[PDB]
């Protein structure tokens, strides 16, 4: 069943890779070379969570913990029951990863629309390859990436965190919180915004592009415009890891010390100490 | 590329237009002006700005409490400037470091910190009084307002419920760049790690989920920018191929997509509810939970992990040991 | 004792919880999902059904239609009954369900594909004091270019092909938002002008490259029907015919990239 | 501003939990190289003749020691404590016996400490021990000591800006932050918890659910206290030149057993050994020691961790003296 104005888009081609050969649907979901090799890696992911799993002490959800091998096995391939689930686990990921934001730019060129979205999907795949792969790999081991555990990442979280005694203080994670932040807080008032517009209640009129510009002017005494609040939106979201990357690989492979204590390039200038 | 959704290529010019309000036209202020370099990327005009008693009153509120907080920082340097701007970030207004209960502490131990804490908050009510009016003075819904109201209640909660919930002052966030983030470490620690607080969870999940909701709206409506996406009234009154693209990416994607009102309410929702489900969580931290961590073991959810380096008793509990 | 602990081993906390992830769901699944239902809603059927007895779920799964009203007069309700009648210039490619659609023609002209534009209403898209928003500068006399950007009037127009297809005559300016928004060029050999969304151009000192489209396809964009307004439903026409040519420029676009 | 890589990192954790030590070599290297001039032990000389409590006139704590091993302990305290100005720091060069000069009376208390802490501390300092060096590296005022308020710089050999000195009052949040590895917190954990028993460290419920009677008003420690505690926990580890996951997963950070480390319960009775020093051997000092050594309250100078571990997990590296000078410990019951 299609939506009432989606046949006359449902034609061939933009594929990447492939063609003809995966250019469908499966219901509502275009399949396409990379759906395929998506679907490869989710099934070949979920298996080996599932198989590590019982191995393990557990089938709580949250207790759950697929871990990396000790820092002894450096970069080497480590027993399957003492890290190599994990590796497996983070091959698929990536490889399931990649291939949703191809298929996400197959789809985008059958429409005929910009691609902003899978270029936008390229940070938190960037991101995780931060924290998996490119630290571990500065540090020589994969012991250094975080488990595969609803609960237990969090506990990763919070050891690497105090690893750097107040990981608040680190420059990187400061700029990461502020633009989480401020997007948050910029969602809301967009939303709030053209919802306002949309819905004045009471059977009043809906308002224009001229009432939605006059409310922030009046507020905060600038408003930044319909088409420039979305680059905003994106350029704001985005940072929050753009940022947050450099102070994740800075702990450890360039700051061995606590955080607070890299503040003294400030605080320690003979001029005023 | 489509050019024009990272920079605008050749910027227009004309008259500035105002909307009539149903009162305040005559206390909006200021003379608009235009930055070339800023109509890039945003509309050009800067200003004016609307004047009106909430706007003022929110002002005088917030310039009172920054007074208030400000000279306890500079008492805290012995009034020495050159100190006070090498040691700013480490400087702050404390709540009572004594335990007083919910008793107005003194000025030197906490007063100064209420008091701050209540012009603070006169402040900010003031804003929100000024956010709703300029909404019903334009024919807006109050949807911003109400989104508002969210975050301030949260910081109702961090500042003044909890304390007053397990009935202590000591308990609320100190003014100060480095102090008031000293104390989601305290705080974390007294309550038993808040990575174990399923509402910080809940919390986190829709900050996080503002984050690709903000990229993946603002990435879509930027690639259907060349069908007027942007143009976001009239794609919700008169739907236009910009937004039959936007729904069939989305739809061919993930399966299930949303309309270009209605994604807007998903936006609103989650970042509500960032504030929602913090301040539950806060709501219930002390005065119902003591201990997140021993609450989630309690409850089966914990993970548990094997000795790496060997297991190591309480040596407090242990035959002959001392206090 | 402990505070929040209640009878059968159960505490306050927990009971929020569950709560919760209630409020959550319920908000989630019954309005918001809903909410994304105003369009494009109830689903069409590849074979038959439809009239002949709707299911159940195509009732549960709409909200209450919802009255728009408009600033210039007139309203606007959904969900409502909005199917689609052009016959479209489209072929089966295969039998089962899900197989692609072809062009049975130009499909720029035929306007199917990423070339396909929707029935937006006939109307001119208005300003707050009810004049036509998007109009060319010969009209909006009171707009000009900011000093420092290029003005486009009298440069040619180079297509994916690199010939020149014709000569900027004007800009389009939104009086609304102050924003340019298309360009107005002549046609070379056909005796029309044609426009184009700036999102289509790439604007140099010397030239605007257009990529979307080669020199000879200029001769079959939209026409306006009048010389200085445009309506909603020409707007979603002339940009829709832009971004077919990404598909179907040439043969080889709509073909595996690598 | 930053440190370049490699970085040695260390594992303290199960696999996948981000616990262990993170350093710096080029650091670690200055460190050994500092704590590498720890002097060797002195020959070993043969027991024989009288006991110096025949020999010699005024021998307290060490009259079992024959003349040769006795003088092998002073050229060795010398050597410890002070070397620059040697014998006659402590002595009157034309009497030996006499204790006019006030190291002579404190080395003798030292001597008794250094004895406790080798005998009755041996959960904290096993066998590896201490000695005078451990604290004094070679001058009669150790390097880092503690006052009832904080003093810059940590070590005091170097030279005071104006500001660090405890007089500029415009000085002291950066007094404080210094001891708390630079962090804002607002609490001298020296004093509060260092100084003796008044205080207790825990600050976490032990329970899920807060118990009724301990939770409302004034029957709660102020948030203060869990503040207090971070700041303690700050300045041990700047003191030993590590951070939390070398003692704790801060999964749990009230949590014995598989949720902490052996370094853990070390580090407990390293806090019961200190205030013991401070108790009842360095505090009392002060009507001893000279008004030009005690702080603006009339308080001897006294010990915190990083008195002896100075950055390091453990003092000089693990270095021992102990069964070169048994004379400092363990000393045999009766
Ligand atoms: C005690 C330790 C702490 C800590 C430790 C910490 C560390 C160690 C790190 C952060 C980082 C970050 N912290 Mg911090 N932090 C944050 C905020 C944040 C983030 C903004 C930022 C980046 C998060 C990230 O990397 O996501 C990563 C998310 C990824 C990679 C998502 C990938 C998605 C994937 C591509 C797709 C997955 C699809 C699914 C598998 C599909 C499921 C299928 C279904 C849905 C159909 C706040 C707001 C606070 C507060 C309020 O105190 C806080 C406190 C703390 N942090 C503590 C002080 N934090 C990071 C940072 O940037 O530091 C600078 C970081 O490294
Ligand atoms: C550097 C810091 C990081 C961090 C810090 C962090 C914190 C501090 C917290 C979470 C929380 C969460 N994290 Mg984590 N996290 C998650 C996934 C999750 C969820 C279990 C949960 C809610 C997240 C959410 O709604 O996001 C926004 C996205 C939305 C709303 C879209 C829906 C996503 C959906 C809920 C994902 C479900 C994932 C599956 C359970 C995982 C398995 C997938 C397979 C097996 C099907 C993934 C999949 C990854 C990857 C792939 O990198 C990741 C990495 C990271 N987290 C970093 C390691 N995360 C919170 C929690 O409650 O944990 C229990 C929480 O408190
Ligand atoms: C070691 C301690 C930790 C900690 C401690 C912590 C605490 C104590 C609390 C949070 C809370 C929260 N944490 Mg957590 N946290 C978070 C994320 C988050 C947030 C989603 C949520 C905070 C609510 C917020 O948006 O504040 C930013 C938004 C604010 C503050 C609203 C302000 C709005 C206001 C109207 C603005 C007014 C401005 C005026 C102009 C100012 C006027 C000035 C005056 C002087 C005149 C992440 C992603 C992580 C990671 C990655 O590790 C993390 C780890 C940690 N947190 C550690 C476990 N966290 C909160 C929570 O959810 O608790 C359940 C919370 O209370
Ligand atoms: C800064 C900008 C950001 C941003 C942006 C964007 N985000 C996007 C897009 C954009 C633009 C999309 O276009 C794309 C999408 O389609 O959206 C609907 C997407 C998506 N964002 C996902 C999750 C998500 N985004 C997060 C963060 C940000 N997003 C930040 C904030 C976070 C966290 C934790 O913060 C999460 C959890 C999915 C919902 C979806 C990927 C589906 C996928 O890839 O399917 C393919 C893969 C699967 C369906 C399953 C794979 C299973 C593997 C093999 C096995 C599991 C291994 C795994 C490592 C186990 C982890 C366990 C865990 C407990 C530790
Ligand atoms: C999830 C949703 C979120 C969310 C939501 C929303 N957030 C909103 C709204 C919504 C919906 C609004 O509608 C409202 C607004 O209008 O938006 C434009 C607003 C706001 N979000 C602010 C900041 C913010 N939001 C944060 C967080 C989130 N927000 C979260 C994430 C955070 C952090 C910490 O994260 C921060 C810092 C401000 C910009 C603004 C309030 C201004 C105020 O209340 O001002 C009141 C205070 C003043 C006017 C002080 C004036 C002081 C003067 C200049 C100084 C005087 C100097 C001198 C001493 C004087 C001498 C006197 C002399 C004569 C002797
Ligand atoms: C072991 C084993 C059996 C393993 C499983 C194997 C498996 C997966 C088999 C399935 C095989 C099948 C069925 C098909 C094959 C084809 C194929 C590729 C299938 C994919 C199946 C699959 C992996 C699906 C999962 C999809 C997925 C990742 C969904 C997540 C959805 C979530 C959580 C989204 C988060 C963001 C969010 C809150 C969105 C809600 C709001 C929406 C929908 C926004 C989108 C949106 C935006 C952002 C606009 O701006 C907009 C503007 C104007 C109009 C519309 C929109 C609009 O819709
Ligand atoms: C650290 C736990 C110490 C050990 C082991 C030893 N001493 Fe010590 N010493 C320590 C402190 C904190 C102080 C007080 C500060 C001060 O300088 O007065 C001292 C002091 C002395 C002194 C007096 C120095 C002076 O004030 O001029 C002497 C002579 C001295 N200590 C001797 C000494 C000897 C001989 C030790 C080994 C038997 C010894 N000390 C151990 C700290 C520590
Ligand atoms: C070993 C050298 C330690 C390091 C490094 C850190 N901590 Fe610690 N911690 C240690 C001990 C021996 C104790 C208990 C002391 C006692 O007398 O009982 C503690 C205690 C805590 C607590 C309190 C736990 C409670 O039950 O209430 C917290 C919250 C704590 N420690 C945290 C902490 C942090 C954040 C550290 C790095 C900055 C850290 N500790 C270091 C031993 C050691
Ligand atoms: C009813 C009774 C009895 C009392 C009042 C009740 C009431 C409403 C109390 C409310 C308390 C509340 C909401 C407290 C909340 C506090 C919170 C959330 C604080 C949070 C963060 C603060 C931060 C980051 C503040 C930083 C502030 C600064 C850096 C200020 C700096 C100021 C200056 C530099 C001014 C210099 C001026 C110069 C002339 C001295
Ligand atoms: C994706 C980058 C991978 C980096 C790995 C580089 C070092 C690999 C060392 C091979 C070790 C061999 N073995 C059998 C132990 O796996
Ligand atoms: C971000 C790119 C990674 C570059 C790799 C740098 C090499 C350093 C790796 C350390 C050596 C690996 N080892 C042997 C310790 O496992
Ligand atoms: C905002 C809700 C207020 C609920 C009141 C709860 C009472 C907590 C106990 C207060 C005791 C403090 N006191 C009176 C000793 O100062
Ligand atoms: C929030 C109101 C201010 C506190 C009310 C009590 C008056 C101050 C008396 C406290 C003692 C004075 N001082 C300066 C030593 O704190
Ligand atoms: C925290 C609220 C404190 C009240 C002081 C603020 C006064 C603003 C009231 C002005 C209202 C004017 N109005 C009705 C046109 O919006
Ligand atoms: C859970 C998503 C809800 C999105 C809509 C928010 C509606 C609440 C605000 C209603 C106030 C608007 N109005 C028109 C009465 O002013
Ligand atoms: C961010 C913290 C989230 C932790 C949630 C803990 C859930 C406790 C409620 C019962 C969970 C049920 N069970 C036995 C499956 O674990
Ligand atoms: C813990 C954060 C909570 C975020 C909730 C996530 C909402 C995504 C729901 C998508 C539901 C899709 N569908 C088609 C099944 O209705």
């Amino acid at each position: 069943a299609l939506l009432s104005f989606e046949r006359k888009y449902r034609v061939r081609g933009g594929t990447l890779i492939g063609g003809d050969l995966f250019d469908f649907w499966v219901g509502p979901y275009f399949v396409g070379f990379f759906g395929v090799s998506a679907i490869f890696f989710i099934f070949l992911g979920v298996s080996l969570i599932g198989y590590a799993a019982s191995q393990g002490p557990t089938w709580d959800p949250f207790a759950i913990s697929i871990n990396p091998p000790d820092l002894k096995y450096g970069l080497g391939a480590a027993p399957l029951l003492e890290g190599g689930f994990w590796q497996a686990i983070t091959v698929c990921a990536l490889g399931a990863f990649i291939s949703w934001m191809l298929r996400e730019v197959e789809i985008s060129r059958k429409l005929g629309i910009g691609w902003h979205v899978p270029l936008a999907f390229c940070v938190p795949i960037f991101m995780f390859c931060v924290l998996q792969v490119f630290r571990p790999l500065l540090l020589g081991s994969w012991g250094h990436a975080f488990p595969y555990g609803i609960l237990s990442h969090l506990d990763w979280v919070n050891n690497f965190g105090y690893q750097y005694l107040n990981w608040h203080y680190n420059p990187g994670h400061m700029s990461s919180v502020s633009f989480l932040f401020v997007n948050a807080m910029a969602l809301g008032l967009h939303g709030g915004l053209i919802l306002s517009v949309a819905n004045p209640g009471d059977g009043d009129k809906v308002k224009t592009a001229e009432h939605e510009n006059q409310y922030f002017r009046d507020v905060v005494g600038y408003s930044i415009g319909a088409l420039s609040i979305h680059r905003l939106g994106l350029f704001l979201a985005s940072n929050i890891f753009l940022t947050g990357a450099f102070g994740t690989i800075a702990s450890g492979p360039f700051w061995t010390r606590g955080w607070p204590e890299w503040w003294g390039w400030w605080l320690d200038i003979p001029f005023w100490s | 590329a489509d050019y024009q959704t990272i920079y605008t290529q050749i910027q227009a010019r004309g008259p500035h237009i105002t909307v009539s309000g149903e009162w305040g036209d005559n206390d909006r202020i200021g003379k608009p002006f235009y930055s070339y370099w800023l109509g890039k990327i945003g509309d050009a005009q800067i200003g004016p700005i609307y004047l009106g008693a909430s706007g003022i009153a929110a002002f005088a509120f917030g310039a009172t409490a920054i007074l208030i907080i400000g000279f306890n920082m500079l008492a805290e340097v012995h009034f020495d400037p050159l100190q006070f701007f090498r040691q700013f970030f480490w400087l702050g207004l404390y709540p009572p470091k004594a335990q007083y209960g919910m008793g107005i502490p003194p000025l030197h131990d906490g007063g100064w910190w209420l008091m701050a804490g209540l012009f603070m908050t006169l402040s900010l009510g003031s804003w929100w009084i000024r956010v709703y009016s300029r909404a019903r003075a334009l024919g807006l819904g109050t949807h911003i307002a109400w989104n508002f109201a969210a975050a301030i209640f949260f910081v109702l909660c961090i500042g003044c419920i909890h304390p007053a919930l397990v009935g202590s002052w000591s308990e609320g966030v100190p003014f100060g760049i480095w102090p008031h983030i000293d104390w989601l470490t305290a705080f974390s620690i007294r309550y038993g790690n808040f990575y174990y607080c399923p509402w910080h969870g809940f919390s986190i999940g829709f900050a996080y989920g503002c984050g690709l909701l903000f990229a993946a709206h603002g990435a879509t409506i930027l690639a259907v920018a060349r069908f007027g996406g942007d143009r976001e009234i009239e794609q919700i009154t008169d739907r236009g191929t910009a937004v039959e693209r936007a729904a069939l990416f989305w739809r061919w994607t993930i399966g299930f997509n949303a309309t270009i009102e209605s994604v807007h309410r998903w936006g609103w929702f989650f970042s509500l509810m960032v504030m929602v489900s913090a301040s539950v969580g806060i709501l219930l931290t002390g005065t119902f939970v003591d201990n997140w961590y021993l609450w989630c073991v309690k409850h089966g959810a914990a993970p548990d992990y094997p000795a790496y380096l060997p297991a190591t008793p309480d040596p407090a509990s242990l035959p002959g040991a001392p206090k | 004792m402990y505070h929040g602990a209640l009878a059968q081993h159960l505490d306050i906390a927990q009971l929020v919880w569950y709560a919760q992830w209630l409020v959550i769901w319920t908000v989630v699944l019954l309005y918001l999902r809903r909410e994304d239902r105003r369009e494009g809603y109830p689903l069409v059927e590849p074979l038959g059904l439809v009239k002949l007895a709707p299911e159940d779920g195509q009732v549960y799964e709409l909200p209450y239609p919802k009255t728009f009203v408009l600033p210039h007069g007139g309203t606007v309700t959904v969900p409502r009954r909005r199917p689609e009648t052009r016959e479209l210039k489209l072929a089966q490619t295969d039998g089962f369900e899900g197989a692609p659609l072809q062009p049975t023609g130009n499909p720029l002209v035929d306007a199917v594909g990423p070339a396909s534009y929707a029935e937006r209403a006939e109307v001119v898209d208005a300003t707050v004091d009810g004049k036509a928003k998007i109009v060319p500068l010969r009209v909006a006399t009171d707009f000009s270019i900011a000093e420092g950007d290029v003005d486009p009037r009298g440069l040619p127009v180079v297509a994916a092909d690199g010939v020149e297809a014709g000569t900027v005559t004007d800009l389009w300016v939104d009086r609304s938002e102050h924003y340019f928004r298309y360009l107005e060029l002549s046609v070379a050999g056909s005796a029309r002008t044609a426009l184009i969304p700036l999102g289509f151009c790439d604007v140099k000192k010397d030239k605007i490259v257009v990529t979307s489209i080669l020199s000879d396809q200029f001769a079959n964009v939209p026409r306006l029907q009048s010389r200085d307004q445009i309506t909603l439903r020409e707007e979603d026409k002339v940009s829709a015919y832009y971004a077919g040519g990404l598909l179907y420029a040439t043969p080889e676009r709509a073909e595996a990239l690598l | 501003c930053f440190e370049p890589p490699p970085a040695t990192t260390t594992q303290t954790g199960f696999r996948g939990l981000s616990m262990g030590e993170v350093l710096h070599p080029a650091t670690v290297k200055a460190k050994k190289e500092r704590d590498a001039q720890y002097p060797p032990a002195l020959p070993a000389v043969k027991a024989e003749g009288p006991p110096v409590s025949q020999v010699y006139k005024n021998v307290k704590v060490l009259g079992n020691l024959t003349e040769a091993e006795f003088l092998r302990t002073m050229t060795a305290m010398t050597e410890w404590v002070s070397p620059e100005e040697g014998c006659t720091y402590c002595h009157d060069e034309n009497n030996l016996a006499s204790e006019a000069k006030y190291p002579y009376v404190v080395a003798r208390r030292m001597l008794e400490m250094t004895r406790a802490i080798n005998t009755n501390w041996t959960q904290h300092v096993a066998q590896t021990g201490v000695t005078c060096y451990t604290c004094h590296r070679g001058t009669p005022l150790p390097p880092y000591v503690r006052y009832l308020e904080p003093t810059l710089p940590l070590n005091n050999r170097e030279t005071p800006t104006h500001v660090e000195r405890v007089e500029t009052r415009s000085g002291y949040v950066v007094r404080l932050a210094k001891y708390t590895a630079y962090s804002a917190l607002n609490y001298d954990p020296f004093t509060m918890f260092l100084a003796n028993d008044k205080r207790q460290v825990r600050v976490v419920p032990q329970t899920a659910l807060p118990l009724v009677g301990v939770s409302r008003g004034k029957e709660r420690r102020p948030l203060s206290d869990a503040y207090a505690t971070f700041a303690l926990m700050m300045s041990i580890s700047d003191s030993l030149g590590t951070n939390c996951t070398f003692c704790h997963n801060a999964q749990s950070f009230e949590t014995w057993g598989k949720k902490s480390t052996p370094q853990r319960a070390i580090a407990w009775w390293g806090i019961r050994m200190v205030r013991d020093m401070n108790m009842n051997y360095l505090a009392p000092l002060n009507t001893v020691l000279p008004a030009s050594r005690l702080g603006r309250q009339g308080e001897a100078p006294q010990a915190d961790c990083r008195t002896c571990h100075q950055g390091v997990t453990k003092p000089l590296f693990g270095a021992s003296r102990l069964q070169d000078y048994p004379e400092l410990g363990p000393i045999k019951a009766a």
